[PDB]
RNA sequence: AGAGACCGAUAGCGCACAAGUAGAGUGAUCGAAAGAUGAAAAGCACUUUGAAAAGAGGGUUAAAUAGCACGUGAAAUUGUUGAAAGGGAAGCGCUUGUGACCAGACUUGCGCCCGGCGGAUCAUCCGGUGUUCUCACCGGUGCACUCCGCCGGGCUCAGGCCA
RNA sequence: CCGGGACCGAGGACCGCGCUCUGCAAGGAUGCUGGCGUAAUGGUCACCAGCGACCCGUCUUGAAACACGGACCAAGGAGUCAAGGUUUUGCGCGAGUGUUUGGGUGUAAAACCCGCACGCGUAAUGAAAGUGAACGUAGGUGAGAGCUUCGGCGCAUCAUCGA
RNA sequence: AGACUAAUCGAACCAUCUAGUAGCUGGUUACCGCCGAAGUUUCCCUCAGGAUAGCAGUGUCGACCUUCAGUUUUAUGAGGU
RNA sequence: GUCCCACCCAUACCCCGCCCUCAGGGUAGAAACGAUGCCCUGAGGAGUAGGCGGCCGUGGAGGUCAGUGACGAAGCCUAGG
């Protein structure tokens, strides 16, 4: 008898991506050994990230990469693993380059009309291998219907599972002091 | 695809997974939304609260049609315009020319106001406009007028 | 390009014609394939460079790959005969993989190849009777 | 030809795990199956009944798979297959199938001696 | 009879993988790996001069 | 009338067959079992024992280990022959012993030296062609201390099982 | 510091730490010798011997039970399908997204092509009439991966005070 | 006499609605590997049954955050066996 | 009743071999690799109700082995491997 309270204890980080997509997986063979045979941080925080399902890479915007772009970061490299989706509010696009998993087709358009520069993860590798003049982005995680469900109780201010919304789909007893009590 | 599921793992196993003591019997507690007020009292308040009760006044014979009014933000106003014509004006080089928008042949109603607007001059026609909008729309040097 | 040797091992991983998958391992009957064996090295038909040996009628036959005419099947392979000598076959096989850098890993496996090939060309000796152990009593009679 | 240098072959057992009560009932197979009575005497390892199958009783991944010769079989078809052996004739050897016709049988056998396969089902 | 037979795609999704599939008609490695019988032709995309 | 990622004689309609038939009930009604010899009956002439059914010979057939109880013919249960055990159950686990039966492996391989037999052709050079542009193939030139195959003799190294 | 006995030999070019330093007991067994090359070693099956071994499935705090079902063998025999929800995984497009009610066409229940409407999403809140989202570089403070001209700039998310 | 009404009577026989409902008995089909429980809280014409919290498994993300603990030591409070 | 020497044996403890599970490292100016591979190091393994992963068989459908077969396919019997 050995008394241990843990054992055959698993990780609990995915460690090889679950999708199949034959040129994905020639991205992480390269940073792989990138992240193995170079001392920079910026590798490795890379290839994790590879590896994330889809709702853990939510889509980041071009007003969202104009915010950081002010306060003396206008000429660094600008690196999203994720889609990068237009803006409709945004009038005047600035002068950027982007290297990113994807451009939607009028993402791509917008930058390069500016006068800007769309990259390739495989591309950024080629040219910044230690990520030098760089900065990573990341989209909203908590910005999902799905997360407005989570944890619902009393005096929580959640949202409701309703096949419908008005006057009739609950409220009434429980909802106001005139029926009953509230919440 | 049945090859590939939990009830092919449970051959030999008896009770297939439902318990010994608890035997998975027909109906136990009732069927549907039985119990709402007497044995289920608990799992429809701690969710869902509010399903008993009367709340407002009724209406006889509701036309939805009556309450059509699409609206749209003053921020999205200047999407309405085609991409080849959209640039050139905030690229500033019409100078002379405003162009004049009609939110009904876009399916819109009413204009309500929530974003910023560039200082370019515009005509719209609506049927309803927001208050803070028209203050907006008006100090860009533009005018809105109620079309019916 | 969207196509490349790295490429097309990994869609054919897995699966293709060649492929001959059982118990105890795994063989490949692809003609660009030394050692018969199912591995990224040794697969001919993905690799830009690769070689190939088959019997002849007095010889070996070697056949490799012109990286010039890929798109060109008909013309898309250098072929040579060697029916002189053991020795001199090995000195030029040998010599065509690893003088110039083309596939110079594979030149251990062409010169044995080459070797076991011109071996089976050989007359047979005749293998001895079998004897008997626990039916010799039965066939005594 | 004989085959490679290799460690001794070590089997850790050789009988073959019969099924419990099998020996008794004529309508029971003799292939094991895990009992899941609740007071089996089998399943709650009682002494001086049957064992069960375990993973510990694997063998060595150096020796596994190979006869007692040194090769591993491989099942063969035609002509065509055996050549398939050319370069591994030290590691595998040959088996025909039972199906092949007695004249394909004897072409198979021809071809392989040149090439020093050994052949386990030759004698017929 | 009332069990689902048929499916339902996205036309996009269609169109992304017939276009695929050609691609893949041009690259000689991945035609003889199907087992076809091409080791005489003088160009992977054939093409006949309208004689037809 | 045309079809199927449908079932294949305990399945598929109750019915693949003289099936809403045989049969049960006073009556309304209830309602089965049952497909396959061979390519072709060529479905066993004649002799002999028997009261007869049938048997033994002899025939037809690619086959009667297909004979109208007919393709293939599994298990429960039974008969004969051969082997073995048994003082109020039998079976089973771990480990030897006796008797019967049996799969492997080994039975040579490589290298060097001497002698003999048989062949065209080893280094080198010239011309032509191909190719990874410096590496090869083909034609010619060699012409016996070189190269190649076989046989006989001698020597070194390694190779099966138990100690 | 010197004797006596038992069990074991994993690894497979060189590399290292060291010593008594022409070498070695120092990062894992080598050297010499004999009998036999087949039923001899080894394996399967039957029986005798030493030791161990209560009948399975099930409900139950507790089953070998004087608790219930089971004489034997062969075939059949039990978490399925549709509509509507929900969270998680893969994929396409992305402020948009969905061809197939229908029309065009066809080698014809397949495949390929077209668009007006419409559904969900882009704006909430009140019983209702109604009204309808920027003081600030879309704010201030404390932590934050990564980047950095070394001063600093600070994603996601958590807490807190405001508009 | 609750007797008799086709071997059927304290409400005949035949087909259909009908695969009538069951908080209650019985059964629920191949192998190997890793983790591993509960009979307790609150409410119910509730006590052979359900919902609710707990104990359990799997999928992950945030940092590798130096944070943590069925424990001892030192200083200082509460209690009525 | 008390005290003192020697000895006997558990699936427990120490040393060695092998299997699996979990964790941490090495491997491209590729003479390179079922990169889902190979090589180096350490610790752990009981289990009903229950959860998840990996694999083996049966009837059909698309592709492919230019697969086996009247010189004998499928099926069945077999103290023969
Ligand atoms: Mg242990
Ligand atoms: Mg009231
Ligand atoms: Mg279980
Ligand atoms: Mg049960
Ligand atoms: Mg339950
Ligand atoms: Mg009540
Ligand atoms: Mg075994
Ligand atoms: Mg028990
Ligand atoms: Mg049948
Ligand atoms: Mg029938
Ligand atoms: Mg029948
Ligand atoms: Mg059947
Ligand atoms: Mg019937
Ligand atoms: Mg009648
Ligand atoms: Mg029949
Ligand atoms: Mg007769
Ligand atoms: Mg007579
Ligand atoms: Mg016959
Ligand atoms: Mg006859
Ligand atoms: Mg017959
Ligand atoms: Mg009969
Ligand atoms: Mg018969
Ligand atoms: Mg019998
Ligand atoms: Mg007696
Ligand atoms: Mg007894
Ligand atoms: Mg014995
Ligand atoms: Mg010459
Ligand atoms: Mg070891
Ligand atoms: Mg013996
Ligand atoms: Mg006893
Ligand atoms: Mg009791
Ligand atoms: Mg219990
Ligand atoms: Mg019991
Ligand atoms: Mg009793
Ligand atoms: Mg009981
Ligand atoms: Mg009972
Ligand atoms: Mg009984
Ligand atoms: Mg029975
Ligand atoms: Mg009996
Ligand atoms: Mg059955
Ligand atoms: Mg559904
Ligand atoms: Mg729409
Ligand atoms: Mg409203
Ligand atoms: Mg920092
Ligand atoms: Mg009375
Ligand atoms: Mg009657
Ligand atoms: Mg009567
Ligand atoms: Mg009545
Ligand atoms: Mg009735
Ligand atoms: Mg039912
Ligand atoms: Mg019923
Ligand atoms: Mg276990
Ligand atoms: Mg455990
Ligand atoms: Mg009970
Ligand atoms: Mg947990
Ligand atoms: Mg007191
Ligand atoms: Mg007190
Ligand atoms: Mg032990
Ligand atoms: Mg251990
Ligand atoms: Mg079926
Ligand atoms: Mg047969």
């Amino acid at each position: 008898g050995i008394d241990l309270r843990w054992k055959h204890v698993r990780s609990s980080h995915r460690k090889a991506p679950k999708s199949d997509n034959v040129y994905l997986k020639l991205l992480v063979k390269l940073y792989r050994f990138l992240a193995r045979r170079t001392e920079a941080p910026f590798n490795k925080v890379v290839l994790r990230r590879l590896f994330m399902s889809r709702i853990n890479r939510p889509p980041v915007s071009l007003s969202r990469i104009a915010r950081n772009l002010k306060n003396g970061n206008e000429k660094k490299t600008v690196v999203v693993v994720a889609t990068v989706t237009d803006d409709n509010r945004l009038l005047q696009v600035p002068k950027m380059e982007v290297a990113a998993l994807r451009f939607t087709a009028k993402a791509r358009a917008r930058i390069e009309a500016a006068g800007g520069r769309t990259l390739t993860l495989d591309q950024l590798a080629l040219e910044k291998p230690t990520g030098a003049n760089t900065l990573l982005l990341r989209g909203p995680k908590n910005a999902r219907e799905a997360v407005k469900h989570f944890g619902f109780g009393p005096h929580k201010h959640k949202k409701p599972y309703v096949r419908s919304k008005g006057r009739k789909f609950e409220r009434a007893r429980g909802r106001r002091r005139s029926r009953g009590f509230k919440v | 695809p049945t090859r590939f599921s939990k009830t092919r793992k449970h051959r030999g196993h008896v009770s297939a997974g439902k318990g010994r003591v608890g035997k998975h019997r027909k109906h136990p507690g009732g069927r549907g939304m039985a119990g709402g007020q007497h044995h289920h009292r608990t799992n429809l308040d701690k969710y869902h609260p509010g399903y008993f009760g009367k709340v407002g006044m009724r209406h006889f014979h509701l036309l939805r049609n009556h309450y059509w009014r699409p609206s749209i933000n003053i921020d999205k106003l200047w999407s309405l315009v085609p991409s080849d014509v959209r640039e050139q004006y905030l690229s500033g080089q019409k100078k002379d020319t405003a162009p004049v928008i009609d939110l009904l042949s876009h399916g819109y109603a009413k204009l309500l106001g929530k974003g910023r607007l560039p200082e370019i001059p515009v005509v719209v026609r609506a049927r309803y406009v927001s208050a803070e909008a028209e203050r907006k729309v008006k100090e860009a040097g533009g005018v809105v007028e109620l079309v019916a | 390009s969207n196509v490349s040797a790295d490429l097309i091992w990994e869609v054919s991983r897995n699966y293709n014609s060649f492929l001959v998958k059982q118990r105890t391992g795994t063989f490949s009957r692809d003609a660009l394939n030394l050692t018969n064996q199912h591995s990224r090295k040794h697969a001919g038909f993905v690799n830009d460079k690769a070689l190939g040996i088959v019997p002849a009628e007095k010889g070996v036959k070697v056949i490799a790959k012109k990286v010039k005419a890929a798109n060109k099947p008909a013309s898309s392979l250098y072929t040579v005969t060697y029916k002189s000598t053991a020795r001199k076959a090995y000195k030029a096989i040998a010599s065509q993989a690893a003088k110039h850098g083309y596939r110079a890993d594979l030149r251990q496996a062409a010169v044995a190849r080459a070797s076991a090939i011109l071996r089976s060309q050989r007359p047979v000796k005749p293998e001895p009777p079998k004897k008997l152990r626990g039916a010799a009593a039965r066939r005594a009679a | 030809v004989a085959a490679k240098k290799h460690v001794p072959i070590v089997k850790k057992r050789t009988k073959r795990f019969m099924r419990h009560q099998s020996d008794r009932f004529k309508c029971l197979d003799s292939a094991w199956r895990k009992p899941k009575g609740i007071d089996n005497r089998v399943r709650r390892r009682f002494k001086g009944n049957l064992a069960m199958p375990s993973i510990g009783y694997g063998s060595n991944k150096k020796t596994k798979h190979m006869m007692p010769s040194g090769h591993k079989a491989f099942l063969v078809h035609n002509v065509k297959d055996v050549e398939l052996l050319l370069m591994h004739n030290r590691t595998y050897a040959a088996e025909i199938a039972h199906n092949v016709s007695s004249r394909k049988r004897i072409d198979i056998i021809t071809r392989a001696k040149q090439l020093g396969v050994k052949v386990t089902n030759a004698k017929a | 009879i009332w069990r689902k037979w048929h499916v339902k795609i996205n036309q996009g999704q269609k169109r992304f993988a017939t276009a695929s599939a050609l691609a893949a008609s041009a690259v000689a490695p991945l035609l003889m790996a199907r087992g076809h019988q091409v080791s005489t032709v003088p160009e992977v995309p054939l093409v006949v001069d309208s004689a037809a």
